[PDB]
């Protein structure tokens, strides 16, 4: 039908109507009673997490005008007294934990002493609502609420305040821990045969859960120490442990979205244990990918430190990537070879110099199907594409196309094509030799150029 | 109409 | 013609003296003086009169405090617990308007005021002028509550229930005794849950008993239903209860009074699962009225 | 002070028991109805598929086939041990028996429709009974393959 929607955004409008109505002229109690009723519309089952969203994203509209109200209200000397005790009078629980929540952080600019308790409180109080969707956007309009009043490092020095940065990462933790689980728990309510449904349901609520470790790295008292020791700990705790595949792809990703790349460089080894640890129908491929992508881009980066020289890059992921794939039980051939791709345009990005590293990503790809018994290779099959692609890259990428003919490993690759790849690979290497002019080639490099004619004539 | 059920005090 | 004389009753503390609060039927809220037990009862009675030229004959005028206890509607069933007398004028005459001053000496107030379903306890001054046929009678309701401190022992409620293989929960009041504007502070502790619960609330029921032995009526009165918890937790799943009582405006707990009535609380947790089958546990809580300090 | 925040201490969930699936899983399915027999004993037969993680329940999955009186026989044999107040069957209709009505009688397509529904509705709100789940019959009923009445 979907009119419940609109009957349900109507009946909101026509109670935040009477509610603006007393707050001009100044009855409280009786704007809270219309507040209430407003949030009441939050209580339904019936609407799907689209139209839920729409009516939650109409009433947080609403409920700002009676939060300023309140923080002005309050800033001018006129506090209303027992405000927080008032609002927990509501006998049903979401409007009861919405209005405490306003409330709430009006309490926290307005009596800095008691931040710690309020935030400790609200998060805690939440407990109340199980239910997986309402939880959720209850628990992300705590986390909106709060956003500018949490504790953090470079804040206004007012020594009756409480609460630090510990007190900030506990709060967002925890929410986050308790959203996930709301999360992860709507898998398995509803009937069976919505498998399909609910999985496209869940993926929409995604951004909810995220914003959480979105808000984590917002604060700025958050250090690379912090992060390796508390918030990452508090994160792949949640993560490894929910054994839930949609849920640690999503967040993994997440991770190395949203925290800096020097978070990313001392954190590498805790994350890539991390992902070896994963659900089997996640796709592992895709965060080493992303975060190498990430790692890449920050090695090209001017006015900026660049990559550590102690931080031997190639060395962990390599020596990872391997060990991941080994955690994993049925991989694609073709996904082995996306990594060799990416751990050549790591160690191309991050190590230009370094020319030995490329041709060890070569030699480790020739073990790959040395040790895979393979079959001939068609140009149709997905690995020809990608080990097309993971060899054009030395060549597309370099300067002087005569350092590609220095490369050891490079042409013992062209075995394990199609007699067709075999032919274009080698037209397409010699083509650029001459498409850039030639100079004197040296000893090792005339015995590359005859190898590249043999395979395309033969 | 509406089920009732006293919860039983545990051993 | 109207009435001859017309009886009031005022206080000498009737400016300074705090004044109380009661719910009657239909939603009516009389407002009477407070007085606390051993204070003293006095004032004047005014005999306004209001037929000059005429004669009022009266065979004697008094006034009496009284404290009763009123069951079923039933004047024949009241009960005076207390009962002093002021002898105020022997038999005469009243021409004119007249004053009496009168004082009850640190008067006994052994219970507090109630108006309930079946009983009502009060208090009132009975201005009484005695005539041939048919006394003028005048009443002046008096409010008295009875004050306490805090327990000696206040423990903590703290008790596992449930349905065997099905659900056991472990629930928890931080106190036994609560004041009348106190708060449940309280947790619910989910050990086993394999039903699919919809939603959890604790109530607050009051309970009012009346008469003696198998004698025995007893109305209940649910005075608050507040919902604690909305959807199906898992085990190891704690919800938090934070009730004030302040926002139901209660009595206190009244137990035996003058081995007559009874007025008891109770915290009914009630859980309901998907098919709307219910789930229940009561718990007594005293109530008390905390004395200012 | 400014506002009461006391809440009771509470003990950490464990995180096998916040991520790990519930434990009151119970779904029944009434559906797909066939014509048994012939002529004057015909009847329609439904097949009863369970999907559960109770323990009380033998299999976390079952799929039977039965009739309208082993629903009449499940409820008399409930209604006499259990002390639970039963819920109603969807109706036995006899007049939809009576010869030369305008329908097909007890094989018309929207009374086929609207009884399997009305069982569907009756065996979830029995088989998700606390006290019902104890009885012999309703696992009989739910999960053997052919009801014995001895």
């Amino acid at each position: 039908g979907s009119k419940l929607l609109d009957e349900a955004i109507q009946a909101v409008k026509v109670q935040s109507f009477q509610m603006k109505r007393c707050l001009d002229k100044n009855k409280l109690m009786d704007a809270l009673k219309h507040a209430s009723n407003m949030l009441g519309e939050l209580r339904t089952s019936m609407l799907s997490p689209k139209s839920y969203y729409e009516l939650y994203m109409a009433i947080s509209d609403e409920l700002h005008y009676l939060e300023v109200y309140l923080t002005d209200e309050f800033a001018k000397g006129r506090k209303v007294a027992d405000l927080y005790e008032l609002v927990q009078y509501a006998g049903n629980i979401i409007p009861r934990l919405y209005l405490l929540i306003t409330v709430g952080v009006v309490y926290v600019k307005s009596f800095p002493q008691s931040r710690k308790d309020i935030l400790k409180d609200l998060v805690e109080m939440c407990r109340g609502v199980q239910h997986p969707l309402r939880g959720l956007f209850l628990r992300n309009y705590l986390l909106q609420c709060t956003r500018n009043i949490l504790p953090d490092e470079g804040e206004p020095t007012d020594e009756e305040t409480t609460g630090d940065i510990s007190d900030s990462m506990d709060f967002v933790l925890l929410n986050f821990a308790e959203m996930n689980k709301l999360w992860v728990r709507m898998q398995h309510q509803g009937h069976s045969r919505d498998r399909e449904k609910r999985e496209r349901e869940r993926q929409e609520l995604r951004i909810l859960v995220g914003t959480n470790l979105v808000r984590l790295s917002q604060l700025e008292g958050v250090n690379v120490e912090r992060y390796k020791q508390i918030v990452l700990t508090g994160i792949l705790e949640q993560v490894v442990n929910c054994r839930d595949a949609l849920a640690q792809e999503y967040l993994m990703e997440c991770i190395i979205q949203v925290f800096p790349d020097e978070f990313h460089l001392q954190t590498l080894n805790p994350f890539l244990r991390a992902c070896a640890e994963l659900h089997q129908n996640v796709n592992v491929k895709n965060i080493i990918i992303a975060l190498i992508d990430r790692l890449a881009l920050f090695a090209h980066r001017e006015d900026g430190p660049g990559i550590p020289a102690d931080i031997k890059l190639f060395d962990i992921f390599s020596q990872q990537v391997a060990t991941v794939i080994q955690s994993r039980q049925d991989m694609p051939s073709e996904d082995v070879v996306s990594l060799q791709v990416s751990l050549i345009n790591l160690a191309m990005k991050c190590y230009p110099d370094r020319v030995d590293y490329v041709d060890k990503v070569l030699e480790t790809t020739v073990e790959i199907f040395n040790k895979l018994n393979l079959e001939h290779i068609a140009t149709s099959s997905a690995v020809s594409k990608e080990l097309t692609r993971l060899l054009k890259i030395p060549v597309d990428t370099y300067n002087n196309i005569l350092t590609v003919l220095k490369l050891k490993h490079f042409h013992p690759l062209f075995e394990y094509f199609d007699y067709e790849s075999r032919k274009s690979m080698s037209c397409y290497v010699l083509s650029n030799v001459l498409d850039y002019n030639t100079e004197i080639v040296s000893q090792d490099q005339v015995d590359s150029i005859m190898n590249l004619v043999s395979t395309l004539i033969q | 109409q509406p089920e009732l059920y006293l919860l039983n005090t545990m051993s | 013609f109207g009435p001859i004389c017309e009886i009031d009753i005022v206080l000498n503390d009737g400016e300074t003296r705090k004044m109380a609060e009661m719910k009657t039927e239909d939603g009516k809220v009389e407002k009477h003086y407070l007085f606390y037990d051993g204070e003293s009862v006095s004032g004047k009675v005014n005999l306004a009169f209001k037929q000059p030229g005429k004669r009022l004959e009266h065979q004697g005028i008094r006034i009496e405090f009284v404290g009763q206890i009123e069951l079923f509607n039933d004047k024949s069933n009241t009960h005076e617990f207390v009962n002093l007398v002021k002898e105020l004028a022997l038999p005469g005459e009243l021409t004119q308007s007249r004053s009496y001053d009168f004082e009850f000496m640190q008067v006994e107030k052994p219970y507090e005021s109630y108006i309930g379903a079946n009983v009502r306890l009060r208090y009132f001054l009975k201005v009484t002028i005695v005539r041939r046929l048919t006394d003028l009678v005048k009443e002046y309701d008096l409010i008295v509550h009875q004050l306490a401190t805090y327990p000696d022992v206040n423990n903590s409620i703290k008790m596992e229930v449930g349905i065997e293989d099905c659900l056991h929960i472990e629930f928890e009041y931080n106190k036994s005794k609560y004041h009348l504007k106190d708060v449940i502070v309280g947790k619910i502790y989910f050990l086993l849950v394999r039903i699919k619960i919809q939603h959890m609330e604790l109530q607050l029921i009051k309970k009012e008993i009346t008469g003696i032995g198998p004698s025995t009526t007893t109305e209940t009165e649910t005075i608050a239903k507040y919902e604690i918890m909305d959807g199906a937790p898992v085990k190891g799943e704690s919800i938090p209860i934070r009730l004030f009582l302040a926002g139901y405006d209660p009595t206190p707990t009244m137990r035996d009074v003058n081995k007559k009535f009874s007025v008891r609380y109770f915290l009914n947790l009630v859980l309901v699962d998907e098919e709307d089958r219910r789930y229940f546990k009561q718990q007594e809580i005293i109530l008390w009225r905390k004395a200012p300090e | 002070t400014v506002a009461d925040t006391r809440r009771l201490i509470t003990k950490p969930q464990n995180l096998n028991d916040a991520y790990g699936p519930p434990s009151n899983f119970l779904e029944i399915d009434v559906s797909n109805p066939q014509t048994v027999g012939v002529g004057r004993g015909r009847f329609t037969t439904y097949e009863i598929r369970v999907k559960t993680n109770l323990p009380i329940f033998k299999l976390k999955e079952s799929t039977v086939r039965r009739r309208y009186s082993d629903f009449e026989w499940l409820r008399s044999e409930l209604e006499r041990e259990s002390k639970v107040v039963v819920p109603p069957l969807p109706g036995k209709a006899f007049l939809r028996q009576l010869p030369f009505r305008g329908d097909d009688g007890i094989f018309d397509d929207n009374f086929i429709e609207e009884r399997k529904q009305g069982l569907e509705q009756f065996i979830n709100k029995v088989a998700g009974h606390p006290l019902a789940q104890n009885e012999r019959c309703l696992h009989m009923f739910l999960q053997d393959e052919i009801i014995d009445k001895s």
